């Protein structure tokens, strides 16, 4: 859809009243790029909140995945998004969710730290023994980041 | 004065005779084709370092001297070694003297020594480098590197080596060129064309640390960490400065030869204003050398010395004016590691800075007095030259002309020495301008133990030379540099000889064999710098004449007792001699 | 005059195409962007030899000129084979005639010609090139190595190869940087200081064969003097020097583009003052050319004729002037190996200097008088173009330019040469400047063959390259000077084709395998120098106009002539006729 | 025989035993100077004498009763040393003054074995001369025997 490539690269640079102007006028809430990313991937990758929020009320697919499996939970867990991942959550995302290589947002935060994001996902019922493809849970990621604080958390 | 061209190589970890004969030689034996070369100069120390000197004819053009230097060395760096290659050769046509110095304190006290000398090399030093009229930058201190503190007793724990550590480096702090998807020539009727990344070079400690080196036959794993402590730290620690005795680094600045002495200097301070805004806190830009006004003092002390005796004889030449010519002296910026004349843990230098002339009055406060002063109260510090001095005997160097070697030409210097001092109605202060030989730990890899138990060399030459000198392994970035990855032992395990038997290497059948097995070891002597005049190995000798006498009949007398020495030894007249 | 720079290589026991494809035509395709440049031409001959010369136009500035050049060989640097690299590539800029000769004789006979030889290299050559105004020094001989003169009936007897000997040099004669006892950073309080010296390249041939290959499983060594004879000898022995038939050296000397000669010629000799002193006893300097007074006379054989054939022609050339020209002629100096066109086994060179001027009163005893009946007497000497001259033509260059093939182009030369030959009233002895296909001997490694025994092509190639060729290793330290270490079969071995089935390889299970198990042999033509001529192959002819019609007319024949050729061939007019 | 770090007057001998200065020598003795005075590898004024080849400061110091075998940081003795660089009447005057012709460093390596590595014919015949223990093995178990047939001098393999 022509529409639906212009709200694409809208969402990708976080310009809300050019999105809300392509909403009004029927453009495909879920067109998706060439590598499988959705208005509402690019707005968490990116971490443009109120984006993501527009995107949802007009019915917005929270759990579409790209061609490897990665969800917009997958990308705002990784890039330390955190209002994003809270949000996201609220509106119904799989927070057990697993892309291609069997990795979860657990595991995303988790490796870069996101102590915070943790800790919200763990609230909303992430598995802690999720296993990616390598066999590796989020505690064998603290182990080898050697991040003792969060070694804490999941104990 | 004759215009002067140095190339400089540096071999960490390297003796003096190993830099000589594998760097030294092989450049200048490739010194032909130079146009108007009055003669060649050249200095290979134990810091691993080379200095070649080239000075050419007066009237001779700078620039085309340094390119036909330049192209010259080109041609020969496929003779060095690997080693030499990656720490990068200069060629640089400057002065002696430096032109200004830019210091930088931390009045905060939120970064050290060695954090300031990281800072001005990482975002001040190179385009400080690029100003108008700079020819050579130097810098007190040290970049960072990634500084990897092997410990052996946690090597030989999991049957490793600092070969698998430098090989696991190499492997997991990688830049990949992988190509990309739907690339040139592509299947038609393609829509996605993306690159791909594989392996990003390492920005940090904590990814450094979890390089994983092995993997047990249990199931656990042995990451780099665990044998080694990963911290930031300088590419060397030779030299370390301090401005008024408090922390500082610096830039020595020195004028490109033909280049406008004042419009360089405002161009320095112009480019420093475009630093000074994004300066961390407590960062602080301080002058203490601008070139009456200012004045140096060296330190030298003699080979074998450590930096901890440089720097008692530093505070006492910084305590003296800092004390007792406050009146007169507003600032001083010394430096250790670092002398007039080049490198040394044996040396040092301190530049004065006074106070404005007006406030200094009469003809006891001028740099001319205060530096007569000085001098005439740091002579008596004992085992150690301290001059003062703002910005006239004879210059001689004795040659091996037929292959006699180091000790033989050391003898026929002494030699001659001591007959000069037979004659002091004649020649004052006969002396050598190098160093003596100092102990030195000669160890021998016996060869038939080494294959009786499948110990590779260079397995052996590899443990030996990473661990207790250093290997530079490859690059990584830091904040957004490149900088260089170290791969060290820690102090604790490199600093007495019974330590070498603590480092193992592995065996062809996994036995972890320790340095005592296949070694043997000796103290000799050996020299810590090696001479060389017009590609023949030499020792420049300096003096003077007597009250009242000139110094051709000075000089006339040096050639008599000259042609008294043993065959083979030569001699030949350089600097203002020439 | 029309100023030239010239790029010379080396790579040893390398053939003529060899040379052309991987070393002459990689500098060859970046010689572009290069200003003021009228034609380029080369040869690559089967010495392992490559000379590209590069000709600009009247009033280039030659310093320029060079810089240009070696800039753009830098593109090419990285792409040369690591043997070509360490051999040193030498750019320069210099006339291609010689402004004196300077000869070395050893009036006791202590020394021999090899002797003599290393002594003008290792002592005199450099200070000699570093010279202001010397443009090239060519050494009449070669300086020392160590020479490895394998047996391969010993090495089979203890399952070792070429590769295993090259092994063992570079680890046993190696310089080790091993690093220091309470190196920076130290334990704070440190007092022990001092440089750490593992192995250091070896000094003499004991030392050489002391070198450890193995230990057999009984225990007993087998050291590298047990499979090789180890002697000090001449990097290569392709040049050989005689003064008045008593053995000698020398270098000759090309005076730079735009130097004074008198001033230069003055430099040389006072240089040479300063190392007369340290001369070993019974050697002494003679000055057998000095630019009537001289001549030179050339001699070249066919390609084939070995150094023996060409010494007989020196002989005669000595003889004449040293029994017919007596009353005329003082000195002879002969140089076997190196010619007028270069480097190679069948050409020769004979510098003649005459008595004074005084004592050859006459006209028939001056200079072309002497060089008439000289190339008179020369003029029936069989299989050899044999002529003397003090110091019309046309310069003709047949051009490959539809890349027909070497042998293609040696028919299209040979069917203009004969076409040239029926037109006396124009063309006068038409004839090429290069060398005629000889043959050579053509070995192919079956991949299978080799695959299936488990034996690699790089120890194949290493092990024939090595045996019959010789390869450089490393340096070793002879006297207090860098010098190379070269392996090679003794000469016993590499003789005759039956020579290479007794060259034995070690395969990956351990059994030795005899060069003849995956190899088959046969003869072939092919040519033992390659011409090129602005980047493509060329074919050099040369001849003159016929009596007292101008060269315009010749040239004007020769472009009819060669447009008559086959379609692919093309032509240009060089040096004289551009 | 393992001698400790000295002060000052005690530095000025150990420097002037290494230039060979004769006359000071003898007047820092005089003034009391410790004749088994160190540096930091543990070489004696008798180490440097013997090392740089200075018989006569080798006779002083042994006058004044320096130890003619101490031992430096590695186990080396003064008579290692002189044998080890060819000179030969300072193995006489050590050998002559006690000194332990079979003393072996931290390697096994005695007087005998460094006289032979460096083809030291004159000084492999004092040593034995006065005992030297012909089969001597270093840690490899190579005797001066072995070093001969390695080296290539078959002087010296007459010799042993």
């Amino acid at each position: 859809s022509d529409l639906g490539k212009k709200l694409l690269e809208a969402a990708r640079a976080g310009r809300d009243d050019e999105v809300r102007i392509l909403m009004a006028n029927g453009a495909d809430v879920n067109a998706a790029d060439v590598v499988g990313w959705t208005p509402l991937h690019l707005a968490a990758y990116w971490g443009h909140l109120e984006i993501v929020e527009v995107l949802l009320k007009n019915g917005a697919d929270v759990n579409a995945y790209d061609t490897l499996g990665s969800t917009p939970l997958h990308l705002a867990a990784h890039f330390g998004h955190l209002e994003i991942v809270e949000v996201l959550l609220k509106n119904g995302a799989d927070v057990n969710a697993k892309d291609d290589n069997g990795i979860t947002p657990l595991h995303l935060a988790a490796n870069r730290g996101h102590l915070e994001i943790v800790e919200v996902l763990l609230k909303y019922g992430a598995d802690v023994n999720a296993q990616d493809k390598f066999g590796k849970t989020a505690f064998d990621i603290s182990i080898n980041n050697g991040n003792e604080d969060l070694a804490e958390i999941l104990q | 004065a004759p215009p002067a061209v140095t190339i400089s190589a540096s071999y960490p970890g390297a003796d003096a005779k190993t830099v000589q004969d594998t760097v030294t030689q092989v450049i200048e034996q490739n010194m032909n084709g130079i146009d108007n070369l009055m003669y060649m100069s050249s200095n290979s120390d134990s810091t691993g370092t080379v200095q070649i000197t080239l000075t050419f004819e007066s009237g001779t053009d700078a620039d085309i001297a340094q390119v036909q230097v330049q192209n010259k060395l080109q041609l020969a760096m496929p003779l060095l070694p690997q080693e030499v290659q990656q720490q990068g050769v200069s060629v640089e046509k400057s002065s002696s003297s430096f032109l200004m110095v830019v210091g930088v304190i931390n009045t905060d006290g939120t970064m050290t020594q060695e954090d300031i000398s990281d800072y001005v090399a990482a975002n001040m030093k190179d385009a400080i480098s690029r100003t108008s009229g700079v020819g050579d930058v130097q810098l007190f201190g040290s970049q960072y590197a990634m500084r990897i503190w092997m410990n052996p007793n946690e090597l030989n724990k999991f049957q490793l080596t600092p070969v698998d550590v430098i090989t696991a480096i190499k492997a997991q702090n990688a830049q990949v060129a992988a190509g990309q998807l739907g690339g040139t020539p592509p299947v038609k009727g393609q829509q996605l064309n993306a690159s791909i990344i594989a392996q990003t070079r390492l920005t940090s400690t904590e990814e450094f640390g979890k390089i994983l080196l092995k993997v047990n036959q249990d199931g656990s794993r042995v990451l780099l960490r665990d044998v080694a402590k990963i911290e930031l730290g300088g590419e060397n620690y030779d030299i370390i400065a301090e401005f008024n005795g408090q922390p500082a680094s610096g830039l020595g600045i020195k004028l490109a030869t033909g280049a406008n002495a004042l419009d360089t200097a405002a161009a320095i301070r112009a480019e420093l204003a475009k630093m000074e805004p994004f300066f961390p806190s407590g960062l602080k830009i301080v002058y203490p050398y601008d070139t009456q006004g200012v004045f140096m003092t060296m330190v030298q002390l003699p080979a074998g010395a450590t930096q901890e005796r440089t720097q008692k004889v530093l505070n006492e030449v910084t305590h003296y004016y800092l004390t007792k010519e406050k009146n007169n002296v507003e600032s001083v910026f010394a430096v250790n590691g670092f002398g007039f004349a080049g490198r040394g843990q044996n040396t040092g230098i301190a530049f004065v800075s006074l106070k404005d002339w007006a406030d200094r009055p009469g003809e006891e406060n001028k740099v001319e007095a205060i530096t007569m002063r000085a001098t005439r109260a740091f002579s008596q510090i004992k085992d150690a030259m301290v001059f003062a001095f703002n910005l006239t005997g004879f210059d001689f160097e004795l040659i091996d002309q037929a292959g006699l070697g180091h000790e033989k030409l050391t003898q026929a210097r002494n030699q001659l020495l001591a007959e000069a001092a037979k004659h002091p109605d004649m020649l004052t202060s006969v002396r050598p301008n190098g160093l003596e030989d100092t102990p030195q730990f000669k160890i021998d890899i016996d060869q038939e133990k080494a294959q009786a138990l499948g110990v590779s060399i260079n397995d052996i030459n590899t443990t030996l030379g990473a661990a207790w000198g250093g290997s530079y392994v490859n690059d990584f970035i830091d904040r957004g540099r490149v900088k260089k990855v170290y791969v060290m032992s820690e102090a604790k395990y490199r600093m007495l000889p019974d330590d070498i038997g603590d480092w193992y290497v592995r065996a062809a059948d996994g036995q972890m064999v320790p340095f005592s097995a296949f070694s043997s070891s000796r103290w000799e002597y050996g020299s810590p710098r090696l001479e060389r005049y017009n590609g023949l190995p030499s020792m420049e000798i300096l003096g003077q004449a007597a009250p009242g006498k000139s110094t051709g009949e000075a000089m006339e007398l040096m050639e008599q007792l000259a042609s008294k020495l043993p065959t083979g030894v030569g001699y030949d007249w350089t600097g203002m001699s020439y």
